[PDB]
This record gives structure tokens, C-alpha cells and sequence, in this order.
């Protein structure tokens, strides 16, 4: 039951960390309508994190969403490197959202047919939200890439900046393989076709170039992160670390 | 003239003035200012609350805080819609907000220095807004009143969550209790000032239905018991029940402070407008992009 | 002995918080020579913080520099609002440094004649360092204000941005007054002439304008801060909060 | 030829080559590259260490960390000075560093994920650099050798502090001990790669390099293993053992393929390190221009 715990935790960690990033945007968006959308997506993602983290705690037989979020350190977090990247400008944020949304849609479509009932049920809620996310993020990819000269250039720089982290989306380890062989999990390697089909298309439709660099960065899943995660956790966990074991 | 008579009649018989209807220009203008400032308030208020999203103590509370901030953006949008039915443009009054030519609720010029501040804003500050908004539900201008009804149904829910977050602190560790008391100490008087100073045309026109003092009185009458439920004190030595009137009498509001705050010389005035300005300026390339893409 | 503790703590807190800010600049300066200088100034200031904080702990009869730095929360910190301002660009950082250095020089010059031996001794060390700081910061004020069109404009925006926080430099409360009446402390109000003499001159010599806005922001000394301090303490205190009471 | 002959004789008798002396172009370009990459390393190395300044656990340790970073910037400056005595310009080779045309020590492409990493960098990574630098103290180019002596006196002091910080963790709580072990596990091999793979023909003959990479690595391991044991920690190498027959600790096979990815910009932090220096340089332009304009008045 250990591998199942780790697998559920990872999905929760992706959603949790991305949620944190989107939270920093609150009141700082280019339009009110965007502020609203970013808050909404962040809220959806937080909801999925709570569902995945709660299930992970249940599986482990101890803790809850809060002990998992607030008492683990960076070497124990298992989110994808992509979701811990800084917000940068709006293009940076849209690029990251897009890559994650495409992946989420591909993953949850398949994961709702999981032989694990609770994972299937969570994925069934998640997919509905992920589709709205992909519409938003693909929408802006189009608007920015196929906008002005300035905006299209920023959108391309954003895609180039994040590109190397996309390899982790299709990296499979012992946990993924064992569980996909049991029909419980999706083998990430098999997500590449659907992902590339959507993303390659979207990038092309936005008059941009798919980068030629072969993506090479992994590690998040095994607790090996960029120097970004640590400072995020310091901010997120502060209050729980100052006053542990309390009710709020 | 005769229009300014059927109008006076519609106000008396409590019939809703709609956008297409005739109305005096002065009434049109004071409504643009009020609905406009109300809309600005929803937008600026996102900042002090948003300051704690990434730091909120539990995923439950974090989720509640995001939901509330999302709603504020939504309510900002309803109120801008409602303002535009009077002929003004939203980017125009928005710019006046950025210039200082239009104002927003004074309460959002105070900093959130602890997690309790969020609970207290949710409970006290929103408590004050709800009183003010329920009171504006029978305002004479139809699109404004209908908006007030829609907003009140949703906002009171969030205000209850605010109070529950405060109850968690009040029933918690000693440090949590002190955190709460401190937040109350810093937010009590600024909350009382939200209602405004101690109107001729507005009351006659039924834009405003109650005086500032009346509304403040009822806020205090309803809030003091809640403060007691939490085992907390109010930072007012002169707060006492008066069995003659049947109201709580309370100390003088420091109006010098209120005047500094609304004139841009409060604690966070500069930081709030700087944040909105920077958001607007740095967002220009994004808005232009959306425009250009639509034209294709 | 309580007022003396609070007075020493404030001076410590000013130096500590400014030190943190300067630490963020490490490896990110426009020139190597500037990186070195900023690291050096940060180091000096950290030294003064350690001296002031150590003395504060001695006076209180409990704790040390580390319990004072890492276990107080934002409402217990008593630094000037000026030192917690974000780094912004290099002009923002120089403006802040300049205002603080002018103040430090004026303060420590007088505070080395304090009737409290330990405060006198600390100030005697501090002043030597402060003079170097003022030279650096005044130097760059001149170079930036009297540089290009672009740089002078950035330097003026920087001065305007910080100006309102200068009022706290000359704000005096019960603690300042009582101790100045005992010849132990300097009454901050009496620092204005020396400070304005230096700063008004420097600004003029840099071809810039002293802002016309009357400075109005105070609170830091009583634990009432901008929204900047909190996130700083979260980063600074993380490790001590995660693993309290430990040796490092 | 006689210029070449007077030179090769100087090298063999270890008469120190000076800036004004005649020298083969290859020799000059090799030294520019080595001193230049050594300077780049001092500069880039500020980043992984500086990442922890604002988070350091005590004011004592924070002060020590700031001191060390200040020293690295200073040593960067000496080495750029020393590079320029050979005819290159510092902003020129700096730009080559930003382009990827010039490299820096591979160790700085690894992330600092805990406080222990700082201690371990201070101890291990600087232990490795001190072995390398003491070895360069008798390099044939005078300005470089003199720089090496100056740097070594100061740098070894900081390396001792690095070890003391690790000792604090090794003697502390169980969590502190685990933090240390994890840092060691992540930095041990990258530290061994610092010395380079198993050029050298000309460099050794010219006495630019005095020892082989393998020789220096061996001497690092022989001197480090005992310090690992002093801390009650383990080295993540199953094949590590002492060899009485020769008198050295032998170690496992280093993966030189990893090393190749790292120096070719495909390590963990390569992008982030160059992005940080570039951004610092680009966004600093208006500042450097301002200083230029102000001088001209």
C-alpha cells in the first residue's frame, strides 16, 4: 500500500504547490477578469490537493491534509519541478499553466478508469475542472502568442524558459510502473502522445515554435527540487511551525 | 419641471428607478460616485486579504480565503456593470481610483500583520459592510438595490466563516487568544470609521436610507455581544450600556485619523494604489494582446 | 532597566532587518565591486545587530542574540519601517542605505558619549563602520542622480518612494525621552538638523529634488510594520522554527 | 627557435614567467582560459552559498557565510586582474562565461536544498578547492602563483568554519545528523568530479599544472575520509576501502557521463546560474552607464 500512498501524494503535491504560486497573483493581475480566473483555478487546484492529500493520509494511517502540507520539508515534497517555477510575468504563468493543464486533462481522463475507486472518484471531479483550466490557459497562449509583436515574443521566451521541465511529465519510476501494471495508475510515458498532440498544436496555432532543446530536468518526484521550493515552504509553513499541533 | 416630479413620486412610492428612466443629473452623478467607490472597495480589499493566502495556517482556511477573494472580484464586476448603466465607463472611474480622484473604503488602508487580522477582517470589517449593504437593499436605483441583494446573500456566508476562524483562536492556545485580542485592538476603531462621519439630498432621494450614526449604532449593538462570546475585550474605556436609551454608548472616534486615512495618509494608502497601478501598467501588454487577437 | 532594553533592541532590530535586505543582493549586483561592498555593509550591520541584541538579552536577564532574532514575531520587532522596505532596483537600495547611513552617523557620533558604558562602546565601533557606509551610499547617490537621464530619474523615483518613512527617524516616544533625560540615549528629534543638513545637501549635490511631501509614516518602533516584515521573518526564522532550541 | 628556447629553459629551471616575457600563443591562451575559469568559479560559487544567507540558522553562522561570500568576490577580482596581465579584457571573458563559451567549476551546478549543504560545500567543496589551489602555488606563471598563495592563506580558514558547522550538526539532534548525512550523500561524488577526468601534455610540461587530476583526487580522498569518520558519517560509496599495498584509500568508479552533462550545461542548476548572472548583468547596465557618465563630468 506504500507505492499507492506515494502516488497519491505526488498528485496532491503538484496541485498544492501550483496553488501556492497562483495565490501570489491575487490583486496583481492585468485585468479584474484574470484575477478572478486565477483565484478560481487556484481554488480548484487546492480542492484537488485536499482530496489527494486526505486520501494519502488515510492510506498511511496517520496525519491529515494539514500535517502533510505543513510539517514535511522540501526533501519530502514530491511535486513536479514545473509547478514550483516562479510566476515571472503573465506569459511565464500562462505557459506553466498550459503545460500542466494539458497534462492534467490527459492524466485524469485515464485516471477516472482506475481500479482504485477513491482515485477514480477524485479524478472524475478533477477532470471537469482541468478542462476549464486548459481552455483558460490555451486561450491566453493564443491571445499572447498571436497578439502583438511584443506579446508573442514574451510568450515564446516563457515557453523556452519552462521547456526543460517538461521531461518530468513523462518520467516513470518503480512506483508508477508497479501501479500501472495493476491497472491502478497511469504510466506517465504513455501520456506523451496525447500531451504533445495538444501542446504542439496549441503552440503552432499561436504562431510560436516548439523548442528544439530536448527536455532534461527531473527530480521533483523523488524530493530533489530546484532552489525555489525551499523559500515557498518557509512562507507557507511559517505559522504552523511557530505554533504546531493547533486548531485553526 | 414635470419629470422632476414624477421622479419624486417614484421615490416616495418605492418604485425602482431603472437605467432607461428619467432622473436628475445630480442623482445620476452621486450614484456613479457611490457605486463606483463601492466597486473600487471590492477590488482594493482583495489586497489585505490576499496578503495572507500563501501563509494561511490550514488548507481549510486557505480554501475559504481564496473563495472569499474570488467573490470580491466577482462583486467588483457586478458593481462596475451597475455603474455603467448610468453612462460612465469602468476604465474611466478605475483611472480616477488610481489617481486618487475617487476613493475606496478607508478600512483597506490598514495592514494585515497576523493571521488573526484575516479572521477579524472577515468577522468585524465584513460585519460592518453587511450592515451597510443590507441598509442599501432598498436604495432607490433599481440596478444598485438588486446588486445589493445578490451581494448580501453571498457575503454574509463569508462573514460567518470569518467569525468561525476567530472562534477557533478564542478557544485555542494562549498564544492564539492573544493573537486575536491584538487584531481586535488594531481593527475595532477603523471598523467603526467605515460608516463615515457624523446627506440632505441622499436621504431625500433614498440613495441612503439610514444615517451613518444609526448604522454604526446598530453595528455596535450587534457586535459587542459577539466580542463577549469570544472572551475578548473592546479597546474602548468609555464603552458602556445606557439603560435610558437601550443602546451601547461608546468613545469618540478619532476623526483626525479618519481624515488622514481618506486623504491618502494612512498606513497602507501608498502601497495599495502602488499595487493596483503596477498591476495595471505592467498588464498593458496583456490587454493590448487580447485586443489585437480579437481583431484577427 | 526595561526602557534601556527596548532602546537597545530597537537599534539591534534596525541593523538586523537591513542586513537581511542586503543579503538578498548577494551575487545579483550590477558589478562585482558592488557585490563586495553590499556584502561588506551587510556584514558590518549584522555585527552591530549582534552587539545590540546581545546587550539586550543581558539586560533582560534571559535569551541571547538568537532567541531575539529567531523567536520573536513581527508584532515584537521594533526596527524602523525604512529598513524593511523591499530592495527594488539599485536606486531604491541606495536611497534607503543613504537615509539610514546619514542617520547612523548622526546617532552614533552622539551615542558614543552615552552615560551607559556598553552603549558607548558599541557606538564607538559602529560609528567607524557607519562613516564608510555613508561614503558608499552618498557616492552612489551622486553617481546615479548626476549620471545619465535614465539613472537620475530612477534615483529621484527612489527618493520619492521612500520619503514618507523618514518621519520615524525623528519620532520620539516615552522610552527615548526618559533615557535622554538621563543622558543615556539620544532624543531622536534632535537628530533632524544634522540629518537634514547632510541629506538635503547630498540630494542637491546629485542634481535632485528634496520631496515636498511631509513625511508621515511611523509605527515600526512599537511593532506596527508594513506588510513587508512578515514575509521576511518567515524566510529568516524558518529553520529555527522547524527545529527549535538547537545548536548550529 | 631562440624565443621558444629561452622560454622552455625558463620553465625547466622554474624561473617564473612574467607578463612582459615572450610566450607561445597556446601557452597564453591556456593560462587565460584557466585563470579565467578559476575567476568565473569564484563568481558563480557566490550563488549556491548566497541562496542561504537570509535563512542561516544563527547570527554567528550567517556572519561567517557573509564573510565567505565577500571573500569569494574579492578572489574573483584578484583572478581577473591576474588574467588581464596576459592581454585579455575582463568584460570580454565574462561575456564568454555568460554565453557558455567559457566554463566554471562543475560543483556550482548543484542546488543547496538544506542548511547542511552549506556546511558540506564549506567543508568538502572547499576542501577540494584548497587541494587544487595549494597544488597551483608552484605554477609557472608568476602572477597566478602569487595569487594562489594569497588566496590559500584566506580560503583554508573558511574551509575550517565549514567543517565546524558540520561538526555542530554531527554532535547535535538526530534530525541535524540526518540533514548532514543527506548533504554528504548528494555532494560527495560531485566533489570528486571537481578535479576533472582521468592539454595535460603541454600543461604539465609547461608546469601550469603540477599534478595530475587523479593524483589530486587521490590526495583529497586520503585526507577527507578520516574527517568523514570524525563526524560519525558514511560516504555513499560501496567500493570505498583503504589499500595497505600502496598506502591510499581507493574509491569506486566515478560516472564521467554525469560530469559530461554538467559541464555541457545540462546539470541541475546550469540554467539558473547563468540566468542569474545574465539578469544581474543586463539589469545592471543602467547602473554601469551611470557611473561612466558621472566620471566623464
Amino acid at each position: 500500500s506504500n507505492q499507492l500512498t506515494a502516488y497519491t501524494l505526488r498528485l496532491g503535491d503538484n496541485c498544492l504547490v501550483l496553488s501556492q504560486r497562483l495565490g501570489e497573483w491575487c490583486g496583481h493581475a492585468p485585468e479584474l477578469e484574470i484575477d478572478l480566473a486565477l483565484a478560481n483555478i487556484g481554488l480548484d487546484l487546492l480542492g484537488q490537493a485536499r482530496n489527494f492529500l486526505s486520501y494519502a493520509a488515510e492510506l498511511a494511517g496517520e496525519g491529515d491534509e494539514d500535517t502533510l502540507a505543513f510539517t514535511r520539508d522540501e526533501r519530502q515534497f514530491s511535486n513536479l519541478l514545473l509547478v514550483e517555477q516562479p510566476n515571472g510575468n503573465f506569459a511565464d504563468t500562462i505557459a506553466r499553466q498550459y503545460f500542466i493543464d494539458a497534462w492534467h486533462v490527459a492524466l485524469f481522463t485515464r485516471l477516472m478508469e482506475s481500479r482504485d475507486p477513491q482515485l477514480a472518484a477524485i479524478s472524475a471531479k478533477a477532470i471537469k475542472e482541468a478542462r476549464y483550466h486548459l481552455r483558460f490557459s490555451r486561450g491566453w497562449l493564443e491571445r499572447l502568442g498571436n497578439g502583438t509583436d511584443v506579446s508573442g515574443q514574451k510568450m515564446q521566451q516563457a515557453i523556452n524558459k519552462l521547456w526543460r521541465f517538461t521531461a518530468e511529465l513523462f518520467d516513470a519510476d518503480e512506483i508508477d510502473i508497479a501501479l500501472s501494471e495493476e491497472g491502478i495508475a497511469v504510466d506517465p510515458r504513455t501520456l506523451r502522445a496525447a500531451w504533445e498532440a495538444e501542446v504542439f498544436a496549441g503552440i503552432n496555432e499561436a504562431t510560436l515554435n516548439v523548442p528544439q532543446e530536448q527536455a532534461y530536468r527531473t527530480g521533483g518526484k523523488k524530493g530533489l527540487h530546484t532552489e525555489h521550493l525551499g523559500p515557498m515552504l518557509a512562507e507557507m509553513q511559517y505559522l504552523q511551525r511557530v505554533l504546531p499541533g493547533q486548531q485553526w | 419641471s414635470t419629470q422632476e416630479e414624477r421622479f419624486e413620486q417614484r421615490i416616495a412610492q418605492e418604485t425602482a428607478i431603472e437605467p432607461q428612466d428619467w432622473m436628475p443629473d445630480a442623482y445620476r452623478k452621486t450614484l456613479i460616485r457611490q457605486i463606483g467607490q463601492h466597486a473600487h472597495s471590492e477590488i482594493v480589499g482583495m489586497l489585505p486579504e490576499g496578503n495572507w493566502i500563501t501563509r494561511a495556517p490550514t488548507l481549510r482556511r486557505k480554501a475559504i480565503l481564496l473563495a472569499k477573494v474570488q467573490d470580491e472580484a466577482g462583486h467588483g464586476l457586478y458593481l462596475y456593470s451597475a455603474a455603467e448603466t448610468l453612462g460612465c465607463a469602468r476604465e474611466d472611474i478605475y483611472q480616477k481610483m488610481l489617481d486618487g480622484r475617487m476613493k475606496y473604503s478607508s478600512i483597506f488602508n490598514y495592514p494585515t500583520l497576523s493571521w488573526a487580522d484575516i479572521g477579524v477582517i472577515g468577522w468585524l470589517v465584513d460585519g460592518a459592510a453587511i450592515v451597510n449593504q443590507v441598509a442599501l437593499c432598498r436604495t432607490s436605483y433599481g440596478p444598485y438595490a438588486r446588486a445589493m441583494v445578490k451581494i448580501c446573500k453571498e457575503e454574509s456566508f463569508h462573514q460567518r466563516q470569518g467569525f468561525e476562524a476567530c472562534m477557533a483562536l478564542a478557544q485555542g492556545s494562549e498564544a492564539q487568544k492573544q493573537m486575536l485580542q491584538d487584531a481586535i485592538n488594531r481593527f475595532w476603531w477603523p471598523a467603526l470609521m467605515m460608516f463615515g462621519p457624523n446627506s440632505a439630498r441622499s436621504l431625500t432621494w433614498k440613495i441612503k436610507r439610514f444615517t451613518n450614526d444609526e448604522l454604526r449604532q446598530r453595528f455596535v449593538d450587534n457586535t459587542v455581544p459577539q466580542v463577549e462570546m469570544l472572551g475578548m475585550t473592546v479597546p474602548d474605556p468609555d464603552l458602556h450600556f445606557d439603560t435610558e436609551s437601550g443602546h451601547y454608548r461608546f468613545g469618540e472616534i478619532d476623526w483626525q485619523e479618519f481624515n488622514e486615512v481618506i486623504n491618502g495618509r494612512g498606513i497602507c494608502n501608498q502601497e495599495r494604489l502602488d499595487a493596483k497601478r503596477k498591476a495595471w501598467e505592467e498588464g498593458t501588454w496583456v490587454r493590448e494582446a487580447a485586443l489585437a487577437h480579437a481583431q484577427k
